[PDB]
């Protein structure tokens, strides 16, 4: 879902790009032309570069998180060899009793 | 830019009856061949050899 | 090369002969060239086919391998991951055709004491005199086969069409009638090579010559019509075609 | 993740080039810039660098050249009116920004008028991958002399000239023509437009378009088979000869160790060409001696 | 001249980065001397003031 | 409007085809009639094999010549099946023999030999234990071996028939065994091949035709033992008896 | 869906797909919308519909409501996205035809 | 990753600072003249910062 969710949210770049450079042809006209936005396509672009950033810290916190997952299992298996080495240090002692 | 077997040929002889080839020019640092060769070539071809 | 160097040598010397110091400096003169025929030029195809020609070479920028991908990555990517795929043909670099030359077994007496030989290009544009087009390396155990694109332009080669000759070094072929000539036929809306054998009468880019003579070095020239050129892993996309 | 990556591989791959610039004023050395934009309906631009120094005529290295790099900066460039150019041996963007603006209403000026504000926008590539805002720069009045008050009608180019000798940029507006006569006077297709390295603009005079008359050469042009068009790359520019304005050598020890050479430097070398005579004129050429081993 | 590339410096030599470090302190001071255009420096510090 | 076939790998492991391709097939319909314009129809012919001891040591065979010079394309050859060691020194490139029995051709093979002292010489008899029974001998002109041809001249294809176990020296010692190969069996081949011999079957319906290289050839090829690229005319085929089911 | 081995009149339930959504916000006029494939890929195709007119003369009093109708051709990519659909202008041809 | 798009997004100042200097041009004109937007520039500081 974070992956999904990043990746979707790159997806919208071409889309305020597209209304950057729309936004150039005039809305009013007749006896009164005009009424273009000026240079919309610039702001456009940083908050879609900016909303990218925001997917890529997405992106990192997804993947810090996962090698987390990786040292916890990682961890996990170390306290398992512990465990089953006192269980063989303790099956030793007790032939010994 | 500079002509290789021009330079090579100015060079020699490499008072041993042949020419001064690049595979024998090792050789030494830049200031050691400036000062060896000072009165033969100039800086702009000893960078380029 | 359309630079000369230069030197300033700064020489202070005491009466006793101790010098006190020579100092050179290079300096670099780079003359104007805005020769039209000099400067590079940017071609596009009808076929999408996109490159930039500077004198007698033309190099591809892009490519045109889009619809390809996308007809694979409908399909598995395993199809997308084959050797056909990997041999693609791709649209010819502009105007021009293909020539199929293989080369006999390197000879220290015919050849000489180095088996690497230099292709040259003749009469193009307005040069009579030679340019190197290739280099290539010989095989001393079998003949060396190659395919060469040769560009064209509307009225590109002078008298006597276009040549294309090879020096072995010790011996180089390029006297009267012994490189391989081209010109473009009109009749036959086609290109086609003059000198394949000896005739006493043939049609070349200026008329009727009573005098062809078989071309020499070459070991067999031939014209591969229909020909298209195969994926190219050395392009300026080559970086791009690794990755993938 | 495979599918992504393809895709993302086809949109960098199906990029084609628009323009070209060269860093010399022959095809000999040099380094060449190449700007393109994607083959879909949106303005987004990329740039590579390649070097043909080492090029071997005819056969050139995959290293050689540079992966795409996309310019963000949202450029709005009137159709393919984009071109590199460097300076301050740096690299700067130049295009013309294309707006439908009118003039003032009269009593009953029925035709309020469709004419475009042709802005020349002017940003660089600052050292870590940003871009400066673009020096906005109105050229209007020379693209309706230009264009003959039909710039729809016809195709206009507009090559950039980085003069190093003196650091000035010399930007040529033209329309496309399958060949272009010489600069200055007669020849309203041309105008010129000087930029220096701070933002100051001026309008180059006739005297001064002939100046540099030779620049004519590397034109976007029109072939002679119908209404082909094939592009030109623009060059580093100089009078005649370039060789850098000043030269500086540093220290040498002399002989037994006592004395030293310093401050060697020739400040100021000019070339005056005259006819096919080159003098150069060394200013100022200036050093120190010191007795110290 | 000064700052940042101790700033460097410390940050290598306290990351273990001990080739980095003496390559980036190279720039301001080298007890081998300093390989200018080839030839000795005849200065011993490579930052002016 | 293209297709595409790819590679096969020809009998006896010594043959392939490959590059095979049609580039451009259009289709024009007048009225009723159908016909079909494939337009550049090529592939390319290759004597390489499936990579074995067969391929890898008598294409290099066939492709070095020797006193004829060059050529000796089109030639009936006698090959062995299968090459193995028997004994020896070691196992080098060794002696392989193939006859020509067009010009009464005796060609050698090898690697790489060990020793440029000895002059050891192509001997051939069936027995690897008499030299005194040798049927074939052929010295070295230089003391390297360069694989020549060795010009037997005489009628010796049944020689060659019965004749195995290829031995590098047998020199005045009598034997000496350097390098000796068993060659089991032998098989003929043929190198030449006729402008009928290559040909295309179209099948449609009930309208079957056979364009061959003699009446539709559109480039004509070298004759030598390297790849041959053949391409032929554009074709045009009449394709009106389809069953459209 | 796949007719190929459709067995007529017969058809399995694998043989469909599940909707899914195109997520590029379409406006089209009334039912003016249209799949096709080119370049073997998928396209959509529509016209946009918008109140224009021309410029204004002395006192042209009705200004006219014509529709600017616009061709816009966005495909459907490999990942799921969509690119910005080229615009074309076929206002004229419209308005001939109606 | 985090510092890139840190950095990307310090990216953006100049952009929307642009936008709010451009702004102050009037979009409606002829027979009636104005439509600019009142000091948009500081609220587009205000955003980057």
């Amino acid at each position: 879902l974070l992956d999904a969710a990043a990746g979707q949210s790159l997806a919208g770049q071409v889309l305020s790009i597209a209304e950057g450079v729309a936004d150039l042809v005039p809305n009013v006209f007749g006896l009164a032309c005009g009424g273009s936005r000026w240079g919309a396509a610039l702001r456009a672009s940083a908050s879609v570069m900016s909303l990218s950033a925001t997917a890529s810290q997405y992106s990192a916190d997804k993947i810090s998180r996962s090698e987390a997952y990786r040292r916890r299992r990682q961890e996990w298996e170390i306290q398992r060899d512990n465990a089953d080495g006192e269980v063989k240090q303790m099956d030793a002692q007790l032939e010994s009793l | 830019m500079y002509s290789t077997a021009v330079l090579l040929n100015k060079i020699s002889p490499t008072r041993d009856g042949q020419t001064m080839t690049l595979a024998d020019l090792q050789y030494l640092s830049f200031s050691e061949l400036r000062k060896i060769f000072d009165d033969q070539l100039s800086w702009g071809e000893a960078r380029h050899l | 090369n359309n630079i000369a160097p230069l030197d300033i040598v700064f020489e202070t010397k005491a009466k006793d002969g101790r010098v006190l110091g020579k100092i050179k400096q290079t300096l670099s003169v780079k003359r104007v060239n805005y020769n039209p025929e000099d400067i590079l030029f940017l071609r596009e195809t009808h076929s999408g086919a996109q490159y930039m020609q500077l004198g007698v070479y033309r190099i591809r920028l892009n490519t045109l391998l889009a619809s390809q991908l996308v007809s694979r990555a409908n399909t598995g990517i395993d199809t997308i991951l084959t050797m056909e795929t990997q041999r693609l043909p791709e649209p010819p670099l502009g105007e021009g055709f293909f020539a199929n030359f293989v080369l006999p077994k390197y000879d220290p007496a015919e050849h000489g004491d180095e088996r690497w030989f230099k292709i040259h290009i003749g009469n193009v544009g307005g040069n009579t005199g030679r340019q190197p087009y290739y280099s290539g390396m010989l095989s001393d155990t079998s003949e060396t086969s190659m395919t060469l694109f040769v560009p064209y332009a509307e009225g590109y080669y002078m008298h006597e069409g276009v040549r294309l000759g090879v020096g072995y070094q010790k011996i180089t072929y390029d006297n009267t009638w012994e490189s391989a000539f081209f010109y473009f036929d009109e009749t036959k809306q086609q290109f086609v090579l003059i000198n394949d054998a000896d005739h006493d009468s043939g049609m070349t880019q200026q008329g009727i010559v009573k005098n062809i003579k078989k071309y020499k070095g070459f070991l067999n020239v031939s014209i591969a019509t229909g020909y298209s050129a195969p994926m190219d892993f050395n392009s300026a996309s080559a970086l791009y075609y690794w990755e993938l | 993740a495979f599918k992504t990556y393809l895709t993302r591989f086809e949109t960098v791959a199906d990029l084609k080039v628009v323009s070209a610039y060269h860093d010399n004023v022959n095809s000999n050395t040099g380094l060449t810039w190449f700007v393109g934009q994607t083959r879909e309906n949106l303005p987004e631009y990329y740039w590579r660098n390649v070097d043909i120094s080492r090029m071997q005529a005819g056969e050139l290295a995959a290293n050689a050249w540079k992966e795409w790099t996309k310019i963000d900066t949202a450029v709005n460039p009137y159709k393919d009116a984009i071109r590199p150019v460097i300076f301050r041996e740096r690299l700067h963007l130049i295009w013309v920004e294309k707006e439908e603006v009118a003039k003032n209403g009269t009593y009953w000026k029925t035709p309020v008028e469709t004419y475009d504000r042709f802005t020349l926008k002017l940003a660089f590539l600052r050292h870590d991958g940003s871009w400066s805002a673009p020096w906005s720069y109105d050229i209007t009045t020379q693209v309706e002399a230009v264009t003959d008050k039909k710039p729809d009608t016809e195709r206009l180019a507009l090559a950039a000239s980085g003069f190093q000798g003196e650091d000035t940029l010399l930007v040529f507006v033209y329309k496309t023509g399958k060949s272009y006569s010489d600069f200055g006077g007669s020849n309203k297709n041309v105008a010129g437009m000087t930029i220096y390295g701070d933002g100051s603009f001026k309008k180059m005079e006739n005297t001064a378009l002939s100046r540099y008359s030779q620049l004519k050469n590397t034109f976007d042009i029109i072939h002679t088979q119908g209404n082909d068009l094939v592009r030109k790359a623009s060059y580093r520019f100089a009078q005649d000869f370039e060789v850098p304005a000043s030269l500086n050598m540093g220290s040498a020890i002399g002989d037994d160790s006592l004395t030293v050479m310093e401050n060697g430097n020739i400040p100021q070398i000019t070339s005056k060409y005259s006819s096919d005579n080159l003098a150069i004129t060394l200013h100022n050429a200036a050093f120190t001696v010191r007795y110290d081993g | 001249f000064y700052y940042t590339p101790m700033m460097c410096f410390q940050r290598l030599l306290q990351e273990k980065q001990f080739d980095e470090a003496t390559q980036w302190i190279n720039y301001v001071y080298n007890p081998a001397g300093y390989i200018v255009n080839g030839e000795i420096a005849p200065w011993i510090w490579n930052c002016r003031p | 409007a293209s297709l595409n076939m790819g590679s096969a790998i020809g009998d006896d492991s010594l043959t392939v085809m490959e590059n095979g391709n049609i580039p451009q097939i259009t289709s024009k319909y007048s009225s009723d009639n159908l016909a079909i314009t494939l337009h550049n129809a090529a592939f390319t012919v290759r004597y390489d094999g499936s990579g074995n001891v067969i391929r890898n040591k008598q294409i290099s065979a066939m492709k070095l010549t020797g006193v004829d010079g060059k050529s000796q394309y089109g030639n009936a050859f006698i090959i062995a099946n299968t090459v193995k060691h028997y004994g020896g020194y070691s196992d080098l490139g060794g002696p392989i023999t193939v006859y020509n029995k067009t010009k009464n051709y005796i060609a050698s093979v090898q690697g790489h030999l060990m020793n440029a002292d000895y002059t050891r010489r192509l001997i051939l008899t069936p027995v690897e234990n008499n030299y005194y029974a040798r049927l074939f001998e052929f010295p070295f002109s230089p003391n390297t071996i360069l694989n020549t041809v060795f010009t037997v001249g005489s009628n010796k294809t049944s020689d060659f028939k019965k004749c195995s176990y290829a031995v590098d020296g047998n020199n005045s010692q009598g034997f000496q065994i350097f390098s000796s190969y068993q060659s089991s069996g032998w098989l003929d081949i043929d190198t030449g091949i006729n402008n009928t011999d290559i040909k295309i079957t179209v099948m449609a319906g009930s309208k079957t035709h056979t364009f061959t290289a003699s009446d539709h050839i559109a480039s004509l090829p070298a004759n030598s033992f390297d790849a041959m690229p053949y391409t032929f005319k554009p074709l045009e085929i009449d394709a009106s008896s389809l069953a459209f089911t």
